[PDB]
């Protein structure tokens, strides 16, 4: 009918897979034994006897993090042949995971994904989650990456990725893997999410009631704005979007691949029935930089995109409100070159929640997307911290014995040196 | 002996929890009647009344 | 006996074309089965214009659907008047239209012509009064703005003689639902401008006005804007089917609209038009009528007339009614507005009057007219497509599918040409 | 027929308007829900001329409510009269108008001005014989005297041909709501004398001492207020709604009693009035009648005629009598007061009978007159307003608007002139 | 439809918008919860449900009044973003509370109150609450009156503040803290209005029966005077006063603003048993010198302006009957300048009283609002004091460490010698 593959790679995105499967499990009613007490061709696949297997792949080269799901309760539902693992992790090496160790097990993960590729009749999008920081996230991705551009060509390979945080960094080496993945990515990758954990804890704290929060609070929000993301193709709606749609508009030039996220309304437990949850009171909370799931201003810049999907009871009539109401924002500056701006989708289907979730059971909620120069700023911080310590060289020699060849650290920093221009170039009016 | 005991924090948070759904901003309006005018019908019931007090009453 | 063959793409046009069917069900008294059920012989008079019927008294719709994705095929056939339609007549694709102009016309439009042109034959060799083509369409789309005019160069190849009356969603002035719609309406009006003989133009953002304003609609939905536009749509063809003290079909409305070949764009309006509230306080009367037909708030177009003059225009009465009070009435109103109309064309309007008015009301008119309002509309888009002209880059997203850039400049000059024509035809 | 236009304007305009077309509801007989309910078919003779009729045997009446704020249009709707109103009549602002006359005239009157006259033109256009237009408003400054004057200014250059008789309030000379009145009453007045045909004035103070002397009431309420105000009304227009011995049109009134263009304002004053206890012992004729009318407390306006001279005087009855009895009682009020009239004017009284008489009265009559003795309240207002402008105080607000103090001068030389032309004519 | 905002800044602010709420909920018949057991929009909104929320803003530099109200009854009515508290308080410092401290929580302020607004569609006019003694009262006032002014322009900002007692005081710096207040509202505030507490204590036990008033029974005082003034805006009467009306009447020039408030009757609920008081006793009580809640005096006090404000069964003939009879009085000496000199507001919904409550239940009452040159008086003796302390320089040293220049007092002792100036020049005749 049509059909996506997920494929999950270096830990944060395993994880973040198992609040997304979690959250579809409950959306469709689904138990994790796969059996009843709709829609699945569009994630699911119809096995006979009852039984239902998600259509995704999980790839660590270690084994610690697929271990969990084999023995936690959602192992009745994937398919002993979605849990591959390796035996030793790249241990924050890009070099080391994507030539010494990515090599052994990377034909290894293109058999399994082409045999659920056969099942998928209409396949038209994969969904890939990455960990910039990380050496198997980063490394591996990449190989994948290139690997399946040339195997199918013509598909759109969408990318959910985390970047680091401006000041929070759980790597030394982080701005090593980065860069070069960056450089990987930025010839291959049709779009690429941007979001990074420390606007994720900001906006945590801030909105939401808790205190300290943990990895899942965070993979759960993550989660909730893939389903409002593929919530276009798996219910009737007004106005449904399709994945080469999101193509189309949200990425208007060459090589400028990577908008920010937003996600509204993320409000407490407590407080929304004090609220009028209107969605002009919704569409106006998007565009405020305090709900940014990435931690960049955007008045150091300006806007050339933007995608709103709403999940709920919200009305077309209201909708045209809402958005004329922001053009009049002097806050907000779009390009002159994007009269339009703006590209809708309205879905019937409710928000899902969660048991013991961290959010409120709203009626209606809107998940935005947007391009803007403002990532720039995210560039400016990572070119400077990988110049200051290769000045010095800090770190080439775990590099260069594990495959990479020195030669190769001056191309990607150039291949960014050319985003950042090309970047700049693009928010001049013309 | 004294006799203290209120739980308002579980009335609060339990019901905080459970009946979260605001606006329901029902979108029951339809066109049809608009273009069918039913002044029709209203001018119906005026001569049903008009005829039952004049005439019977 | 004068047959039309109706045509639907993809999301807006199949909407749209659900819609309608129910309206022309109630108008003729159609069962949700198929069967019919009316209460009058004069429905069964002229029911060959839209209607086969098939052995067993179920009758079944002259309509074919036509979409990239079966995305809006599975919500019409599990629509309330989704049996009517005939089980071999939904043609779908299956890939993303992605809307894209040049990916729907040149990829996917090639492997599909060459089957919905075979299913069109089916209706078109099978009626032998036929007068008639029905496209619903809309411009900023993927499916309707570059596989409609796929299929209407086509037909125009195949069968010239035949009139090719389209129906046209413009992208909204302010906000329409997609970026790249400045390129997708430039595109397309190319193909239109030669090929279609008559072009009615609707705006989603008027209609929101007229809901507001008259209506006081509080929450209107899809169906209260299809059923304007379908109520707007159903009253043209009403001639064709029914008896009148003085008949227009669809070459007398095209004959006396159309000075010039290209000049031929239409705006379009229903009267009349009133809310829950005052609709008991109105004395519905020819007079009344005419105030809402002339009304620069009843318009489904965002266009004011009063910027610009007139060109000829027309209008289509229903119910039993005194011809000369329309006659006085449209005299009237042309002595009183000279300044709108044009001198060099005597006796600018158009009268018409149909027996039977549609259910529910006594009498009801349909307004269609001709004007050089529409320059404003082309420049609305000619400004934002200058904008993009800086992104002829990403126009690279078109040269991918096979496009060549200097399509695009020859749109944009047949639209300088366009509105060159409506200048010097002010004067 | 020969139809009159009602306009309400501002706070003051809309009550007297309620009371008003209670007291049109009464005389025709028409039940608070539409229908006729009367018993005589002389009602049904010039219904047309207030009134539109609605398809099922309801009227409309020819009313439209125009303020700046809903406070007023919400008290309105739930009156006991509301549901008569036609519900696209009320036209209404967001905004207290806050009393400032540059406000009223350039801030918010500007922008409502353009929807009042096109709903103005949707009644003008639906009678068969526009003749006058009515206009009821207070001096206040908000909306009946800034907005107030601006649609007379927009209908005069509409419709030169028509009489805008306008009902107005004059801030009364001793306690009053306001300290910016005199500021507002001068531009007015520079607005009316120009614009306005026929002016009546009315003072808050006289209606106080009248209910207090004649009524005998112990607290007068607004109700009876507006009460007596709206009789008067009725009985100005009564000749053309019903027939009589000797007929008198605005027209009329207005071509006898203006001698001068200028010089058009009228005082008023309503007979017979009596209170709810000694009105069994009262004989009621026309020398009764000649009494009240011609007494100096039955006077609505405080401003003595003894003190000055009569120019023109006009006498209306109601009810079946001898035209001797009139003519003769004319005349001898005429001869022994001589000492109060014009020698260069004969016959300065003008008379009218018509045939029907209000309801609960067996005979009733109207008085309205032109007299010298208007030049103490433009005197009193002149001088307030002189001391204002030679402080400059509140002026502020009104430069805020856009309003130079050089149109005060203006204003207060064009109210000088009228004192003087007064005081000429005087000899 | 027609709507109305209030903010209450400092320790007394706060206390004072804690009775007012009790009296609009009883008004309104509001349970503390918010569901009832209309005119409401003009103050609270429904936040769908049952429940009802304020249009009010707390704020303070000390949590310790905040956090009273959110341990009171009432928590549960207040949505809790509504309640910002801050850190550490001015310390009765103009300079510390306006630049120091104050800017810390200006921009968080700023974006509530933007925010609240967002859904106050027919809204013209707001409300704010200062204590000119206290440094944070006075100096956040100034600056969020700074920001108020030049964000929204034209918008009719209303003042309810308590002016410095005569010979009461609780502060030492209190003169300069509000002489620097009283050079920014003079060009930032629309109209103020100011009682002091030395004449409300004098009030509270002359014609009031109360032996020893605390801060409660002066608060509640206040709040009538406020309902008096908002009622017309929530209930029909036979003349209504809005906003803009009082803007419009009560000032002659533009730093003439300050007007004087005057309630009658102010008897006790239990000797109100003997008396009937109509319009005429009434009227005649509110321009008594002791009536007044400033102590000032009339006889210098020239008046140039009036608001008659009356609520319960009242007929429009005995006010007139009242006005004229009060100005046959030769004692009551108008200005030249002003014939007519009344605004008259006459509402049909009677007052109310409180359980606990220290007011009589008087069927009819009426509020008086009036401008007069007696406030000249108050000026003279608050130039007074600051001139003793800062002629040996008392206390410099502590505004001035604290980011004030040290220029800015002979600025704003300037500033007031002309507004003295200016009182002297109206007042006189020509
Ligand atoms: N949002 C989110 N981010 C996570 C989570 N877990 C880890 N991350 C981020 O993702 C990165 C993971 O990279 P690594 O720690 O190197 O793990 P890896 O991807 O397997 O790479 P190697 O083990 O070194 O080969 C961390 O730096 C975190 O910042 C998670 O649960 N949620
Ligand atoms: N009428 C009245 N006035 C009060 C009340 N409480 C405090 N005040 C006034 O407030 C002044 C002192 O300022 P505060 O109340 O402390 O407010 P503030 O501006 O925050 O002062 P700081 O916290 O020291 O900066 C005193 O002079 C009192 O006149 C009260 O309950 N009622
Ligand atoms: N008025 C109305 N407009 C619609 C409806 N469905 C879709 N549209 C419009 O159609 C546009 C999408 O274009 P598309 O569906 O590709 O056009 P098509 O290929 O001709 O059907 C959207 O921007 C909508 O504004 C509908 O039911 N009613
Ligand atoms: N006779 C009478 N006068 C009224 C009534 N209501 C209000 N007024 C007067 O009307 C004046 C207010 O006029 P208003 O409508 O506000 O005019 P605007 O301010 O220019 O818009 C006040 O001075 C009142 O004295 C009423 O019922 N009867
Ligand atoms: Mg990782
Ligand atoms: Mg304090």
């Amino acid at each position: 009918m049509r059909e996506v593959i997920s494929i999950h790679v270096g830990q944060a995105g395993v994880q973040i897979g198992n609040g997304c499967w979690e959250l579809y499990c409950l959306e469709h009613g689904i138990q994790p034994d796969g059996q009843l007490p709709d829609a699945f061709n569009t994630f699911f696949s119809e096995t006979g006897a009852g039984k239902h297997v998600p259509r995704a792949v999980f790839v660590d080269l270690e084994p610690t993090v697929v271990d969990e799901v084999r023995t936690g309760t959602y192992r009745q539902l994937f398919h002993p042949e979605q849990l591959i693992s390796g035996k030793e992790d790249a241990a924050n090496n890009y070099a080391r995971g994507h030539y010494t160790v990515g090599k052994e097990i990377i034909d290894l993960t293109l058999d399994r994904i082409r045999k659920l590729a056969d099942q998928c009749t209409g396949l038209q999008g994969f969904l890939i989650f990455h960990s910039f920081g990380g050496g198997t996230g980063a490394g591996f991705g990449s190989l994948l990456l290139e690997r399946l551009s040339v195997d199918y060509g013509k598909k759109s390979k969408l990318e959910f990725t985390v970047y680091p945080s401006p000041q929070v960094s759980t790597a030394i080496v982080e701005p090593y893997n980065s860069i070069l993945a960056t450089h990987s990515m930025i010839d291959h990758s049709d779009c690429a999410f941007m979001v990074d954990n420390e606007a994720l804890y900001d906006l945590c704290r801030r909105a939401l009631d808790i205190e300290r929060p943990t990895y899942t609070n965070l993979n759960r929000l993550i989660g909730q704005v893939v389903s409002s993301l593929t919530a276009s193709l798996r219910f009737d709606g007004a106005l449904n979007v399709d994945f080469t749609e999101f193509q189309t508009n949200l990425v208007p030039y060459a090589r400028i691949h990577f908008p920010i996220c937003s996600y509204a309304p993320v409000i407490s437990a407590e407080k929304a029935y004090h609220e009028q949850l209107s969605v002009a009171e919704i569409t106006n909370s998007l565009f405020e930089p305090a709900n940014m799931m990435v931690k960049c201003d955007p008045r150091h810049g300006k806007y050339m995109a933007c995608t709103l999907l709403y999940r709920g009871d919200v009305v077309p009539k209201d909708v045209s409100a809402a958005v004329a109401t922001i053009k009049t924002k002097r806050t907000i500056q779009f390009v002159d070159w994007c009269p339009t701006g703006f590209k809708m989708g309205i879905n019937y289907q409710p928000p899902t929640v969660v048991p013991g979730g961290d959010l409120a059971k709203v009626q209606r909620a809107v998940c935005m997307l947007a391009n803007t120069t403002a990532i720039a700023e995210a560039w400016s911080r990572l070119d400077h911290k990988f110049d200051l310590m290769y000045a010095k060289r800090a770190f080439v020699h775990w590099y260069v014995g594990e495959g990479m060849e020195e030669a190769e650290f001056p191309e990607a920093r150039e291949d960014l040196a050319l985003l950042e221009k090309d970047y700049d170039e693009v928010a001049a009016e013309s | 002996q004294k006799t203290k005991t209120g739980q308002l924090a579980k009335e609060k948070h339990e019901a905080k929890v459970r009946n979260m759904v605001h606006g329901v901003s029902t979108p029951v309006v339809s066109e049809i009647k608009d273009c069918l005018t039913y002044r029709t019908l209203n001018e119906a019931l005026d001569r049903a009344v008009r005829t039952r007090e004049l005439q019977v009453e | 006996v004068r047959e039309i063959v109706h045509i639907q793409a993809g999301q807006c046009g199949n909407q749209i074309g659900a819609k309608f069917w129910e309206v022309i069900s109630d108008e003729h008294g159609i069962d949700p089965t198929g069967s019919y059920h009316g209460d009058s012989d004069l429905q069964l008079e002229r029911i060959n214009v839209y209607y086969n019927e098939a052995t067993g008294g179920k009758y079944v719709p002259r309509a074919i659907l036509v979409d990239l994705e079966p995305g809006t095929m599975d919500s019409v056939r599990a629509g309330q008047f989704g049996q009517l339609f005939r089980p071999d007549n939904f043609v779908f694709g299956q890939s993303g239209a992605g809307n894209n102009w040049a990916k729907g016309y040149y990829t996917e439009g090639q492997e599909l012509c060459e089957s919905i042109l075979d299913v069109i034959r089916k209706e078109a060799e099978s009626c032998d009064c036929l007068q008639g083509f029905q496209l619903v369409h809309s411009l900023g789309g993927g499916t309707g703005a570059g596989l409609g005019t796929l299929l209407l160069n086509k037909l125009r190849e195949e069968y010239p003689d035949r009139i090719l009356s389209t129906y046209s969603i413009v992208p909204s002035p302010k906000v329409s639902d997609t970026v790249v719609e400045p390129y997708n309406c430039t595109l397309s009006v190319h193909q239109l401008v030669e090929s279609a003989d008559e072009v009615f133009c609707i705006d989603n953002e008027a209609l929101y006005d007229i809901c507001f304003r008259t209506l006081k609609l509080t929450t209107p939905t899809y169906g209260d804007l299809n059923h304007l536009v379908s109520m707007v749509m159903s009253g043209t063809t009403c001639a064709l089917r029914f008896p009148g003290q003085l008949n227009s079909d669809l070459r007398k409305l095209a004959v006396n609209l159309v000075p010039f070949p290209r000049l031929h764009f239409f705006i379009v309006g229903f009267a009349p038009l009133t809310s829950r509230g005052s609709q008991q306080y109105r004395a519905l009367t020819v007079p009344e009528l005419t105030s809402q037909l002339f009304d620069n708030k009843n318009m489904m177009a965002a266009c004011d007339p009063r910027r610009g003059v007139y060109l000829t225009a027309s209008a289509h009465f229903r119910g039993r009614m005194s011809s000369k009070e329309v006659d006085e009435q449209m005299l009237n109103i042309q002595a009183r507005n000279t300044s709108y109309f044009v001198e060099w064309i005597p006796s600018n309007v158009k009268s018409a009057i149909c027996d039977i008015p549609p259910r529910g009301l006594k009498m009801a008119a349909t307004f269609i007219g001709n004007t050089t309002a529409f320059r404003e509309l082309f420049t609305r888009v000619d400004s934002q497509f200058q904008k993009m002209y800086a992104r002829r880059a990403f126009i690279h997203w078109y040269v991918n599918e096979g496009l060549e850039t200097v399509e695009f400049d020859e749109a944009r000059s047949n639209m300088t040409d366009l509105i060159q024509e409506y200048e010097m035809y002010e004067t």
